[PDB]
């Protein structure tokens, strides 16, 4: 399968374009990105308050995709 | 703004297979949930909704059997492909955009028009045309209340006047409505002087035109 | 979803209309409802969304709350452009799909209500005849275009063998729809009297045949 | 050799406790920790003013690092 | 306080091993660097620094061929494994905690006391000793100043005094000079009423105990 | 490193050593530079660093500045036991290793300073028949323990064969060093004079050999 450090945890499936939170728990930008707007501003998964503001890319996971979507057959 | 454009038609014969789009203006697919929804004609929404890539991990477990209601997308853009198909997966289908996760958001922020999707090998069927008359002038109200009903028809539309045209100022037509058998039960009344219930005996005509069967029958108190 | 919507609200001409929408604390207030509009002949719309926002084209006349633990919506200046079946949106953790309470139709009340005038034509000598009996109950001349109909057989309830229609609007601007019950020729004659009773507003409308009698 | 995307850019090579900055760069914390006291408060390749306070662990590249410690040669 | 202990000794002859350790007090080796230093006498540090891991590749391209200066560490703690060592390597070693990066931060925090690391095959050899006189009372400052030359000799420690023991309380000894053929040279001088020059010869006892080499000399001016 | 350090720094008991670090703009200043003590016979250690801070046991005397492109020591209320060759730190993006400037020894005047008593010490007779000549300058009585040493033969500056001393304390509390000319026979005879020059604070001393001369 799609291994577990690839995925996000809120539609837990494979991350294409990721941004990490001020709590360290990475999700994929354009979903969760509107999920802090049209969900609420706060954490999926402590709950507590994040805005867009905090919300940053993660350059180095971004890196790690592209080494899997450049030869993988996950596609 | 954002808008929607869909297909209409989408009448099948059984077994066969519906390809469609709706169009996207103002956006695509990324950064959204896009999906589907229906309703069948008398009833509410049943659910095409949440979309995960081309297809969805987050469905209603008690629709995704026959022919798995294969609406899903081409690409990650709208689209529609039900194979196989049967009389009992008619409805008006709708395409829209809204939130995104394994959720909803709350938002279903844009809409389509609906597609008439409908399946049947039936012939057209003229109705059974049975008189309708009232007991007494007290109970009918003072006037005379004269009716036909007009039952088991197939499709929907079926012309209902009186007296071969002579009779067409006082005379109202019912809705159709569509049963589980597939067919229309519909009824007419026309309001005439309580003088001739005793002086002139009425027809009513019913033409169902698509399939030209013209059945007269002669209202009177009994 | 948890739990449904009132099927309808009535109120009339430049007043307010209330619609209420329920849930658990996942969903609909705490985790907040989008609500719709869907009219037959027309096409479904965004109304509300994220507490009270509005689509583009959308009036003034729209507002909402998710005050105290439920989802509302309010709509003022009400008009007969209004009328349709309303829709409050969920989706929760639980239940992780595009769910929505049930819909209540709104009636928009443009000229006085009434309940109908009905007429109840036992089965025919034709019907007899072809072995067949249908007992019809027309119902017509009510304002507004909604109504409840039961059927009852000597003295107790029908549910077996009951169909119903929509209503049409009459050339005197009223409404009038259709109810009927499938009898046997048998079940006709072996009863002493039938019934179709028509709930309207505050009151019910009810019309009597005798398959016994004759005129 | 060692990828690219498991290795800082301050001491240039493989990470194993990783923590991110407000740019979404990433680097080792037990040494950037140090640099950023030692060194002073501002980024290693943009040159930002940059705390204590601002950086964070990246949770996400922790799991990847572990995917390779566990079985590959690189110990 | 953060401290460090260091071993003495560091005695070897060529083509040996040194190995010994550096104690580490009030903390470990991760998340600092940890490195050494060397001193050559009469000379300044010269690098034994940063520390990639268990060696480095940040060093000096001047230090790393002989023998690759290869202090590093043992499970990157402290530690010295010097193989097949020759005279050239004789320094002062120290260890000592600082930053980290590429980067030394620029602080090295804590420090040891430094082992005396020194090699060679010779024998102790005893030193050339020879006179040294005054041309004058004028140019000597009245006063009579006689001393002696005592040269090429190892290792350092020698004893200088004169007439067999009788003449100390005026007597002194100069630091002795490491030169770059291993071998050191120290002098003397002795100050005496300027009456003697011409009444009594002076005898300057040189004796270098590693080797019990002794030779006295005459001290008069010419 | 980039730039080098001065030599040396002498000041007075109780007085404030100012003790001076250069380099460029990613070194020194902008990047700071830590300060270090080592004296022969003890072991070095830490002064300063991070502008001017201290560890455990450095007390008050000690301070720094990065002030607009260098960076300085300052030692206060100044004590023999202060005196060390003093170190002042640097790395470089371009130089990416432990550098330093290189060192400025710290020198305490606890007494009264002097130049020194020197006197020169032809080649001697055991030499000559040896085959040997050595010119040795012994220079005594100077403070404070340090002196810059040349040798001239008839008029010109001699660096061939020249090797120095460290200064050892006298029974009198003042320094002497030794300095040595290494010479053949022959160089020794053909040369009509020779001479030791000995640098101190602000004058030199010299003391002159004749080859050709007897007493």
């Amino acid at each position: 399968d799609i291994p577990d450090y690839l995925c996000g945890k809120i539609s837990f499936e494979l991350m294409r374009e990721p941004c990490i939170t001020p709590s360290g728990i990475t999700y994929d930008r354009k979903d969760i990105e509107e999920h802090l707007q049209r969900v609420g501003h706060f954490d999926p998964v402590t709950r507590s308050p994040l805005t867009q503001e905090q919300l940053i890319p993660n350059l180095a996971m971004k890196e790690v995709i592209d080494a899997f979507i450049s030869e993988n057959g996950w596609v | 703004q954002v808008q929607l454009q869909q297909w209409g038609a989408g009448l099948l014969k059984p077994s066969e297979t519906l390809s469609l789009t709706c169009a996207v203006y103002g956006g695509s697919f990324s950064g959204y949930y896009w999906s589907w929804i229906r309703q069948p004609p008398g009833k509410g929404l049943e659910w095409i909704g949440e979309i995960n890539h081309s297809g969805s991990t987050n469905y209603n477990p008690s629709l995704k059997s026959r022919v798995t209601i294969s609406v899903d997308t081409s690409k990650n853009q709208f689209s529609l492909k039900l194979s196989s198909v049967t009389a009992a997966d008619t409805a008006v289908y709708y395409c829209a955009r809204g939130g995104v996760g394994r959720v909803r958001g709350d938002s279903m922020d844009v809409w389509g028009q609906g597609t008439t999707v409908t399946v049947s090998s039936a012939s057209t069927k003229g109705p059974s045309v049975f008189p309708l008359a009232p007991s007494s002038k007290s109970t009918s109200g003072g006037t005379a209340a004269l009716g036909c009903l007009v039952k088991d028809y197939f499709p929907e539309p079926v012309t209902v006047s009186w007296n071969s045209g002579a009779l067409t100022s006082g005379v109202h037509t019912f809705p159709a409505v569509l049963q589980s058998s597939g067919l229309y039960s519909l009824s007419s009344v026309v309001t005439v002087p309580s003088s001739s219930l005793g002086t002139q005996t009425y027809i009513c005509n019913v033409n169902h035109k698509p399939s030209n069967t013209k059945v007269d029958k002669k209202v009177e108190p009994k | 979803p948890v739990l449904t919507q009132p099927p309808s609200v009535s109120k009339a001409l430049r007043q307010t209309a209330t619609l209420t929408c329920t849930g658990d604390s996942n969903n609909v207030g705490n985790r907040g409802a989008a609500w719709f509009l869907l009219h037959q002949g027309h096409p479904p719309k965004l109304l509300a969304y994220r507490n009270n926002d509005r689509p583009s084209g959308i009036s003034e006349r729209l507002s909402a709350s998710r005050s105290g633990n439920t989802a509302s919506l309010t709509i003022t200046g009400l008009q007969p452009e209004d009328e349709a079946d309303y829709y409050c949106s969920a989706w929760d953790s639980s239940l992780r799909v595009q769910v929505f309470g049930g819909g209540t139709k709104l009636t928009v009340l443009g000229q006085p209500k009434a309940a109908p005038s009905v007429t109840l034509f036992p089965p025919s000598s034709e019907e007899l005849q072809a072995n067949k009996a249908t007992l019809v109950c027309l119902i017509s001349d009510f304002y507004p275009g909604a109504v409840t109909v039961a059927w009852k057989a000597d003295s107790s309830p029908v549910k077996a063998g009951v169909e119903t229609t929509t209503p049409s609007k009459q050339s005197n601007n009223k409404y009038a729809a259709s109810s009927y019950l499938s009898l046997t020729p048998e079940q006709w004659k072996s009863h002493k009297s039938y019934s179709c009773q028509v709930t309207h507003e505050g009151s019910t409308v009810e019309k009597t045949v005798a398959p016994t009698e004759c005129s």
